[PDB]
């Protein structure tokens, strides 16, 4: 089965499944977990950087987009670079041409369709990395979860990565509370925290282990690292 | 999209052995026979119609085609892998010959041409060799009357006198037995009669006989009269009339 | 234009070149060698466009030796003028062509003998005894025409140019700087450091 | 032999292409979606099913519109339907550039459906994991049409296509026969919402959001529209209602 | 076959993960970073000793404040320290400025994923992924001295201190507890010459292995023979010193 | 080696699988059609069959208009049937641009038959699993039936038929030729050549026919059409006052 | 259009079409080089598998790239025609551009970048030759030789040998030649080649060929006879024991 | 025939102080001899602390000033945030507008 | 994808040989002999037309023999298709040559040059080789008489008598046996003739199964005159050699 199926995302198997594609979400699951929620007047982005050695860095694992948009990325990190430099310079044609700021449903819409195209020609490979991105747009706060098979969906909340599951179940429960932290940017920032602490295990958020991004009503994307997060640990 | 198949179809096995080519040659043995008969004064070229059905119409569908006006073809295999290289031998004829020197080229020169066609479809990338081979006769000023052969390799070679398809074999001998260098059209035209004969298994009369010969001029087709130096073409086919009279004489 | 000479004598070639090198009101050089040698037997004066002048023979240069190290072999004169003159009759009907007129002056080994080729920049090549390019040969000719003997001697031929320089100098508008002069024979190529007063 | 499945544009020795068969399978694993024509429009309907508490309500549509008076639905592979509305409007800006008029609705379903069939004569695609439901309103009335991942396609009165699509056909074979004279834009909302409502039983296990568009000469003026507020609760009411 | 960017069950790219097998039997190469500079040695690891070991180049400068040490198949390095150098010299030319050793690295790590036989995504045109890591060092003055360790993956990390080829997981467990934040550009010298001498097969000497650093004050240098020799000696007497 | 059977390459006997199977596909619709030739027509009768009670029977359709002049119906699934349809449409067009004058049915024929036996060659390309069969009212020809399939092969009939009971239709038409000596049917009016047409259909196929099961063109001089619900049912009903 | 890639990673890190060229390389004439303390030396072996040829226009086995660098190979013939071409233009174009010719580290680090880069490149097999290249840098007396393999790395060699049985002579110069006191001389230094050669060749008068490349663009074949000169002394040394 | 360039007058000045550093204009842009505004900025805050002005022909000036923001912009996507230091800043500039040496942005630039 | 029907031309076996290479020579052994052999004044070049009838015409016939030049000549051995491929560019370079420097191409460089076309098979493309193997016969001022070899590989060598196609192993052995230096080009015509001889698997040597030229600088003339002996010239020679 499978085996004669899987040598390329070109070929559907008999029960009409991708797996170069799901083999692909596989590397998502490998990488480190990475929060997402919001308010109504906030955006919160909470990625566990994961090192190398005890001697290495905790690779970034957040990328700003423009100045009211950005993501967290969890799996190939060169895909998400490849992602966001495409986000990158959609956000800049619309404030260029249109001197407008592109709508992050927009931008989910986007990132599906390039996604889309490396999942049914031959020759190329599906993105390996998941992204959750963040924006304050015309229409408030969004969170959008995108997947390399292509899927985007717009959420309050959510978390992808390794036991990601663990922070899902959490903000599912916390939904009816953090919802309403509008005007309170720190306390959205606390439940991030609180969420992404749920898929932990091995060892605990630190400083220079630690990473928050924020973007809202009035607040331009920003990232916050080290030092700056110390007052959440 | 794209062609992505820029590797060759055809390559060699480790006796040495070309399988594309050798299986078009197989295909060519199971076509219908043909054959051509070179004599003092023409050539003749004869193949059979094997009707598909009472209801198709058999002339609708010529077998043997008119190259240049002195130059005619016929086959034996894949009908359509046929019918597109007279296209392209009909074109190649003026693109690299007419256009140039203003005349028609010489039987050798296009033979030339076809076959070279044909090797590339044993070459090029993400094709398969044509499955037929042809029998071209014609006459130039300076060689006269000549028939040859061409197969799927690409391969062509000048004859007296051959047969190409189903019962080449037996038709070979008995052309090997009649021949002689002293032939006149109308000998060859009969001997070609008798010979295809012997592989027709129904009908055996015009109409479902091609038979075509490369000859004296015809000014009488050609059209138009005023220019002294166009005395009408060589190559003419002969008309199910015209065969059946024969036929009598058989 | 510059001057450009060459002389075929008995046993070689005898190349004449002027030396200035003039950019609109102020003369930048007075000791300019207009030449290149495409291989030990060959050598090429060229005169015309500015930049494409030397543009030209070093790409002529570069190609010919490049011949040689792939044959192990030296071309003969009348292949390299060949060569030559169909780069020009490529350049002259290209987006923007090469203004350069050259001189060929070689000594062809295997017929033991001296030979001169002249080709302008439209590719136009011609074989003689003595040529030029532009104004000299209006200067020029009369004398060669004259004083020219197909047995001379290179002492005889460097003479002949030496009157033909004069008559250069006497008449001509332009300040030139003199010329330099080299010999091609069956031994090669040599510079003769001696003529500012020969 | 075999392996006759493993490449797109190959025949098996049943005159077969394998891979759109599997394609198909694609499709049939997806959302049941489904298309009402009516007197003088069509409707579009389809299941969105609720995978936790944490979607936004509403948000994530999924019926796309082409040009200004195209309405297309479809289930399968999500991103493939988009990918073949991308290319619809593309198709639909050029044709209407050229001749002004906009697209008929027989036009552009041919259009897709060139398009589809494309993916099919190649092994270097893969052929669509989708089937699309689409039409509007035009020059001579209102057309829907249903597109399989081979390409084919053809005029509905109504048709489904997803995991419920036998019980949606089975309610649309009724509403033909008890109709013959023709729904109204305004039943076939209600009518439609039913059809997702029953269908979902076949995935009863989630729970869903439903969406409707439609396009009627005289409800929307022959202009593509999403059925909101008000009358989209009324047509989830009549559902729940006869749902019981 | 199989294409060149394929994805095994486990979400991971064949022909990367076999780029990194390759990379394991490369000539150790190892990084250390510290406040008063970088420091980067390598194995020359001469395959006969007809060989002249001093026309042996793993260690080369990028520009005056970044250089690198590359380990695994030595000649796919060549293109990328082209294309690293180009892009440090182009920066300048465009900012009239330095370009930081992280952006320097990013531009490297650029080319890793670009093969491929037809990949959607742009014209990536190379066959197969690099067979060779490198360890990028140098100073910038937003973030002083660091270490990179960029793969044919595409992806790169930083190091306080890093090993790379044949013993690099016996030599990262030994920099894992020599390193500390005060250590001292001596100190890590003689620290990376102890460690190439542990995991090497020949007994480390001045002919077969290579210091060099970096330090704002001077840029990027190859220590020379002699200047290592002495290094060398220094490190046998402290270490016979207990 | 056993890829010889996937794309269109020679078997060792010296066959080319592909386009066999090809042929095979032209009947995955099972249907079937004929087409004579009147004194002055042409015509060409098709099965119409609308099994799903949702579908819209009005568009479903194996007969195309290529142009003014030719009529197109086809054997085979209705996407490469619309494929050929598309392309034959455009070739239609082009011809006429270029020459100044129509394109006469047997050179469209030829030109996609060629188009075919392409496909057959290239491996990249699949061969189409359709027959067409291409009639008209030639200027100079007069009543004309070119068919072309997946081999690339073509040639003009007097009456022809296509579909899975392809046999049975042909040997009945082939025995009324026998018997009339002539190659056409003698009649002067479209109508009567259009009973002919459904009779024989209804012998050979042993059944009877309502006015939706059929689905009928004719082509005459400067005119091809198809015949409606009714205009069929005006037929059925002639040829039901006879027997 | 034919870019399939051929040159790919296996399982264990190994790129099996380089490797294979190696064993194409093997499988060439022996080839060895060794430079004095003023001078470089090239021998070669002359296969026999057919005697009867042609010697004076038959291709010889040391080609040069300009007027004072020569190159060997052992490998693929046709092969490594194309790469001298290409070295031999490379040759030109920098004199060209530099207005100097090409230092014997840079034509060789040009061969080796043309060797990488047909080993990662779809649609071609890497090129089965090795070589040895030779000379002496412009307006430089010390002498130069380099090694370049299909892989595409290359470094520089007191003395080398490559082809077959350079297992065997490279282990007689390992333990017969000295950096202390190289070859000091175009003749002891032509005897240590011969030397080597010898080791492998098995009595090739006609099946051993050396040419001395000395400061300069200096660079002259020997003779059958002068060679030949040079076993029967050694011939000796041996038996005079 | 068409000619790509006009001339929307205006004077702008540059003035360096000791620790500061200003850049002024008039606010006037003209066709001929119409004024089209009488309140039209023409120097720009760039970011980064940079005032910029490409004065000449407006809309030469205003593509300009355009790429040099989206330039700046770029720069922190591409460099952490780096601040541009304005000679890097200038030294951008002459890259953009050599970019277009034969097709001159028609304006005399001060930042 | 495609990547499943290729066959890879251009690789090297775990030996290191090109598996197309060899694989086209072995080829190459079963076609018809062709012999070339060098004397002081002259090239003889000789070659058995393999496969023959009553009525092939062979006065209108050329399989094997082929001018290049006014001065160079090839016998070929392999698929005659392909050689007329090579051939014709073969003619074009001596052409280009020609026009450039006015002089005739140098032997070697022409041989050199259709080789390396030949090797560019062997390492790029995705195409088959040529299976053809080459016999050059020519003459220039630089070394005079030459003779050359090419195969499918792309290498080529110089000799002074050689043969290529069937039965080479037996044919070289006879040459290498009854060749010397101070040959006539009557002598090496009656070696070639001899050798053919006893290498063919036919009955007897008939003429109407060879092919025979040669490069001769005829004294009274002082030029290179290259002679493609017509049947009837086969035919007596064949009689004066004694072998009737």
């Amino acid at each position: 089965f499978r085996n004669n199926y899987d040598g390329d995302t070109v070929t559907f198997s008999p029960t009409g499944r991708l797996f170069q594609v799901e083999y692909a979400l596989e590397a998502i699951k490998q990488g480190s977990v990475t929060v997402g929620l919001r308010s109504n007047t906030h955006a919160v982005l909470v990625a566990l950087k994961r090192n190398a050695d005890e001697l290495s860095s905790y690779q970034k694992k957040i990328i700003k987009c423009d100045e009211h948009m950005g993501l967290s990325l969890a799996g190939l990190a060169p895909d998400a670079r490849v992602l966001s430099n495409y986000l990158r310079q959609q956000c800049n044609y619309s404030s260029l041409v249109f001197n407008r700021k592109l709508a992050v449903e927009r931008a989910g819409h986007l990132l599906c369709d390039k996604a889309q195209k490396n999942t049914q020609s031959y020759g190329g490979r599906p993105y390996g990395v998941g992204l959750l991105i963040i924006g304050y747009d015309k229409s408030g706060a969004h969170l959008l979860e995108f997947q390399p098979s292509g899927n985007v969906t717009e959420l309050y909340g959510t978390a992808i990565g390794a036991r990601s599951q663990g922070a899902k179940t959490y903000l599912e429960r916390t939904l009816d509370t953090f919802i309403k932290i509008d005007g309170n940017p720190d306390e959205l920032i606390k439940a991030g925290v609180e969420a992404i602490s749920q898929s932990l295990r091995d060892e605990s958020l630190t400083v220079d282990n630690l990473s928050i991004a924020i973007v809202g009503k009035d607040t331009p994307f920003t990232i916050y690292d080290g030092e700056a997060v110390a007052k959440y640990i | 999209m794209t062609d992505r198949y820029s590797f060759s179809l055809t390559t060699f096995s480790p006796s040495g052995k070309l399988g594309q080519i050798d299986y078009a040659l197989t295909a060519v043995k199971q076509g219908v026979t043909s054959l051509g008969i070179k004599a003092t004064n023409g050539v003749v070229i004869a193949t059979e119609k094997k009707s598909s059905s009472p209801l198709a119409m058999s002339e609708t569908l010529s077998k043997v085609s008119l190259l240049t006006p002195d130059i005619g073809a016929v086959y034996s295999g894949m009908g359509p892998d046929y019918r597109v290289l007279v296209d392209k031998s009909r074109k190649v004829a003026h693109t690299s010959y007419k256009r140039i020197y203003g005349e028609y080229p010489p039987t050798k020169l296009l033979v030339s041409e076809v076959a070279k066609i044909m090797q590339e479809a044993t070459q090029s990338g993400g094709v398969r060799p044509f499955g037929v081979s042809l029998l071209i006769a014609g006459h130039d000023e300076f060689n006269g009357f000549s028939l040859y052969q061409v197969d799927p390799s690409g391969s062509y070679f000048p004859w007296k006198a051959t047969a190409i398809g189903k019962g080449s074999v037996a038709a070979k001998t008995f052309l090997e037995k009649r021949w002689n260098d002293e032939l006149e059209l109308e000998d060859a035209i009969h001997i070609a009669l008798l010979t295809l004969k012997e592989s027709v298994e129904g009908e055996f009369n015009g109409d479902t006989i091609e038979l075509a010969i490369i000859g004296d001029e015809n000014p009488d087709l050609l059209g138009y009269t005023g220019i002294p130096t166009d005395k009408g073409p060589r190559f003419r086919k002969l008309t199910s009339q015209e065969i059946n009279d024969r036929l009598e004489a058989l | 234009m510059d001057i450009i000479l060459g002389i075929r004598v008995q046993d070689s070639v005898i190349l004449a070149s002027s030396k200035a090198v003039t950019r609109g009101i102020s003369v930048l050089k007075d000791s300019d060698d207009k030449t290149r040698q495409l291989s030990p037997h060959t050598l090429m004066s060229f005169a015309g466009e500015a930049g494409d002048t030397v543009q030209f023979a070093e790409y002529i240069q570069a190609n010919i030796q490049l011949y040689s190290i792939r044959e192990d072999y030296e071309l003969s004169p009348q292949a390299v003028s060949s060569f030559v003159r169909q780069e020009l009759a490529k350049s002259i009907r290209s987006r923007r062509p090469y203004q350069v007129n050259v001189l060929i002056g070689g000594y062809d080994k295997k017929k033991n003998k001296p030979e001169l080729y002249q080709i302008d920049y439209l590719g136009t090549k011609v074989e003689l005894p003595y040529g030029a390019h532009g104004y000299s040969g209006f200067y020029t000719f009369s004398l060669l025409d004259h004083h020219y003997r197909p047995d001379m001697t290179t002492e005889e031929g460097l003479d002949l140019l030496k009157l033909c320089v004069q008559e250069l100098e006497k008449r001509m508008p332009m300040d030139f700087k003199g010329v330099i002069v080299k010999i091609v024979d069956k031994d090669g190529i040599r510079q003769v450091d001696d003529f500012q007063a020969q | 032999g075999t392996g006759y499945d493993l490449s797109n544009s190959v025949f098996s020795p049943d005159g077969r292409n394998f891979q759109v068969e599997y394609a198909v399978k694609a499709v049939e694993n997806g959302t049941t979606s489904i298309g009402i024509k009516c007197n003088d429009g069509v409707v579009f309907a389809v299941e969105k099913l609720i995978t936790s508490k944490l979607l936004v309500p509403q948000k994530n549509v999924k019926i796309q519109v082409v040009d200004r008076h195209i309405g297309c639905v479809y289930s399968g592979l999500i991103p493939d339907g988009r990918h073949l509305v991308n290319r619809g409007r593309e198709e639909a800006a050029s044709f209407k550039k050229l001749y002004k008029t906009p697209i008929p609705i027989p036009a552009f379903a041919d259009r897709l459906g060139q398009y589809v069939q494309a993916h099919t004569l190649y092994n270097s695609v893969r052929p669509f994991g989708v089937s699309t439901i689409f039409g509007g309103v035009d020059k001579n009335g209102a057309h829907l049409y249903m597109l399989e991942p081979s390409g084919s396609y053809w005029g509905y009165k109504g048709a489904a296509t997803g995991k419920g699509r036998q019980s949606a056909k089975a309610e649309l074979e009724k509403l033909v026969d008890h109709h013959p004279e023709g729904l109204s834009a305004r039943e076939a909302v209600k009518q439609a919402a039913k059809i997702i409502y029953l269908a979902h039983e076949d995935n009863k296990e989630k729970d869903f959001e439903l969406e409707i568009s439609w396009c009627s000469l005289s409800e929307t003026n022959g202009l593509h529209k999403f059925v909101k507020g008000d009358l989209l609760q009324e047509a989830i009411d009549f559902a729940q209602k006869e749902i019981n | 076959d199989r294409g060149v960017s394929t994805f095994s069950p486990e979400g991971r790219l064949f022909q990367v993960e076999y780029s990194l097998e390759a990379i394991k039997l490369g000539s150790t190469a190892i990084g250390i970073a510290t406040k008063e500079g970088v420091v980067l040695g390598v194995e020359k690891r001469a395959t006969s000793p007809l060989l002249e070991s001093d026309s042996i180049e793993k260690i080369v400068e990028i520009d005056r404040h970044i250089g690198c040490a590359m380990s695994g198949l030595t000649a796919d390095a060549r293109s990328m320290i082209e294309h690293a150098r180009t892009a440090a010299v182009t920066h300048n030319l465009y900012y009239d400025e330095d370009i930081n050793v992280e952006s320097l690295t990013q531009s490297v790590c650029d080319l890793a994923l670009r093969f491929g036989e037809g990949a959607s995504g742009e014209e990536r045109l190379m066959s197969r992924p690099f067979g060779v890591a490198l360890l990028i060092a140098g100073h910038d003055a937003d973030d002083g001295y660091q270490l990179f360790h960029a793969e044919p993956s595409g992806t790169f990390y930083r190091y306080n201190a890093k090993a790379i080829g044949s013993g690099s997981e016996g030599a990262q467990a030994e920099l894992l507890n020599e390193w500390h934040s005060s250590l001292t550009l001596k100190e890590a010298e003689l620290l990376v010459l102890k460690i190439l001498k542990q995991v090497m097969e020949e007994k480390l000497d001045e002919n077969n292995a290579q210091l060099s650093c970096i330090t704002k004050q001077d840029g990027f240098k190859i220590y020379d023979n002699e200047k290592t020799a002495e290094l060398i000696k220094e490190l046998k007497e402290k270490e016979a010193a207990e | 080696a056993g890829y010889d059977r996937h794309i269109t390459i020679f078997s060792p006997e010296g066959r080319l699988y592909q386009v066999e199977y090809a042929f095979k596909a032209t009947n995955q619709t099972n249907i079937n059609s004929l087409a004579v030739r009147g004194k002055d027509c042409t015509v060409v009768i098709s099965q119409k069959k609308v099994p799903d009670k949702l579908l819209d029977p009005t568009t479903v359709s194996y007969i195309f208009c290529i142009s003014r002049t030719i009529g197109m119906v086809v054997n085979g699934p209705i996407p490469d049937a619309r494929n050929a349809a598309l392309r034959a449409k455009a070739e239609a067009a082009e011809f006429r641009y270029k020459y100044g004058y129509d394109m006469p049915c047997d050179v469209l024929a030829k030109r996609m038959a060629n188009l075919s036996q392409i496909y057959t060659q290239r491996a990249y390309m699949r061969p189409l699993g359709v027959i067409l069969t291409f009639v008209s009212v030639d200027e100079e020809l007069g009543p004309s039936i070119y068919k072309t399939d997946p081999a690339g092969y073509y040639v003009g009939y007097k009456a022809t038929a296509t579909g899975p009971k392809q046999q049975e239709i042909t040997t009945n038409l082939e025995n009324h030729f026998k018997k009339s000596k002539i190659d056409h049917i003698n009649e002067e009016s479209w109508e009567k050549v259009v009973e002919f047409a459904i009779t024989h259909m209804i012998d050979a196929l042993g059944t009877e026919f309502s006015k939706n099961d059929l689905e009928v063109g004719v082509a005459t001089k400067d005119k091809f059409f198809t015949l409606s619900a009714e205009n069929i049912e005006e037929r059925l009903v002639a040829i039901a006052e006879q027997d | 259009g034919y870019d399939r890639a051929l040159s790919i990673f296996s399982p264990d890190g190994h790129i099996f079409q380089v490797e294979y060229a190696l064993e194409a390389v093997k499988r060439g004439t022996c080839a060895v080089g060794v430079k004095g303390k003023n001078c470089v030396v090239l021998g070669c072996e002359r296969r026999s598998t057919l005697k009867l040829q042609d010697t004076r226009i038959t291709p010889s086995k040391v080609s040069k790239i300009d007027s004072h660098v020569v190159l060997s190979f052992s490998g693929l013939n046709a092969d490594s025609r194309i790469l001298i071409e290409k070295a031999r233009v490379e040759a030109q174009s920098h004199r060209l551009t530099l207005e100097d010719p090409v230092t014997v580290e840079y034509l060789t680090r040009y061969v080796a970048g043309v060797q990488q880069r047909y080993t990662q490149s779809g649609g071609v097999r890497p090129f089965g030759v090795s070589t040895l290249i030779a000379g002496f840098d412009p307006r430089d007396d010390e002498p130069k030789l380099y090694q370049t393999e299909p892989s595409g790395i290359y470094s520089s060699w007191s003395a080398q040998t490559i082809g077959r049985n350079s297992k065997t002579v490279r282990e007689f110069l390992e333990k017969n030649y000295d950096r202390k006191e190289p070859p000091a001389t175009v003749e002891e230094c032509v005897k240590l080649t011969v030397r080597s050669l010898l080791e492998v060749v098995q009595t090739g008068a006609k099946n051993i060929e050396i040419t001395v490349v000395k400061p300069d663009s200096d660079i002259v074949a020997l003779s059958s006879e002068e060679i030949n000169q040079y076993v029967t002394q050694i011939e000796q040394e041996k038996q005079e024991q | 025939q068409f000619n790509p360039y006009g001339d929307n007058g205006g004077t702008i000045l540059g003035i360096a102080g000791e620790d500061f550093a200003v850049l002024a204009g008039d606010t006037r842009n003209i066709t001929d001899y119409s004024i089209n505004s009488r309140y039209e900025p023409k120097v720009f805050d760039c970011g980064d602390n940079i005032v910029m002005s490409a004065n000449g022909f407006a809309a030469d000036g205003d593509a300009l000033v355009k790429r040099f923001k989206n330039s700046v912009k770029w720069y922190h996507f591409d460099h952490n945030d780096k601040k541009l230091s304005i000679n890097s800043a200038a030294r951008n500039i002459q890259h953009l507008l050599y970019g277009k040496r034969f097709f001159p942005y028609y304006v005399h630039t001060i930042i | 994808g495609s990547r499943r029907y290729d066959s890879r031309t251009t690789i090297f076996s775990p030996e290191g040989r090109l598996y197309q290479v060899e694989y086209a020579l072995e080829s190459i052994s079963h076609a018809g002999t062709a012999i070339g052999i060098m004397a002081s004044d002259g090239i003889v070049l000789a070659a058995e037309r393999k496969v023959t009838s009553t009525l092939l015409e062979q006065d209108t016939s050329t399989e094997k023999l082929y001018k290049l030049n006014d001065k160079i000549a090839v016998a070929v051995a392999g698929l005659t298709a392909d050689a007329e491929i090579l051939i014709n560019t073969a003619r074009i370079h001596a052409q280009n040559y020609l026009k450039t420097y006015n002089e005739d191409i140098p032997v070697e460089i022409l041989v050199r040059r259709l080789s390396d076309i030949k090797q560019g098979y062997t390492q790029h493309g995705g195409l088959r080789p040529f299976g053809v193997s080459f016999i050059y016969a020519g003459y220039d001022d630089r070394y005079g008489y030459q003779l050359y070899t090419s195969n499918p590989s792309g290498n080529y060598t110089g000799w002074k008598a050689i043969s290529v196609g069937a039965n080479t192993s037996a044919a070289q052995t006879l040459l290498q046996m009854d060749y010397k230096d101070d040959m006539k080009v009557d002598d090496a015509i009656e070696l070639a003739l001899k050798t053919l001889s006893k290498t063919t698997d036919s009955s007897a040597l008939t003429y109407d199964r060879l092919e025979f030229a040669t490069i001769r600088k005829g004294a009274n003339d002082g030029e290179v005159y290259q002679k493609i002996f017509k049947p009837q010239e086969i035919k007596d020679i064949l009689v004066k050699t004694g072998i009737t």
